[PDB]
């Protein structure tokens, strides 16, 4: 209600939120993985997963 | 060259003519500026840019 910002950006703002909030402790998370040097596992998470599509689609693969 | 005279083409102010006679075939340079994009109305919303952040934009933009 005390916002003035888009959907667009509110979108972008509330991606990068729910994508930090799996900062926390246990396995899934960013850093065990980070500690196991999971690097792969990140790219298949849910989270980048829901904030893709808002990715410049004719270049997101570079 | 310029439209009302496309019969001409000026090199360093010399005329030279077309062996030919066209009125359409050189109106349509939408696709003579650029690459791959084409002209369209005018719009001052839309933001100014250079040659080479032209590879980052989109469809539509």
């Amino acid at each position: 209600d005390l916002a003035v910002l888009r959907d667009e950006k509110t979108a972008i703002t509330k991606g990068y939120e729910a994508l930090i909030k799996r900062l926390g402790t246990g396995d899934n998370d960013i850093p065990s993985l980070i500690a196991k040097k999971d690097y792969l596992s990140l790219y298949n998470l849910p989270e980048v997963k829901l904030m893709a599509p808002l990715i410049r689609p004719n270049r997101k693969g570079v | 060259w310029s439209k009302a005279d496309s019969s001409k083409i000026y090199c360093h102010g010399i005329a030279i003519r077309v062996p030919l006679v066209v009125g359409d075939e050189h109106m349509d340079t939408s696709l003579a500026l650029l690459e791959g994009f084409s002209v369209c109305e005018n719009d001052p919303r839309a933001p100014m840019v250079t040659r080479q952040d032209l590879i980052d934009v989109g469809f539509g933009q």
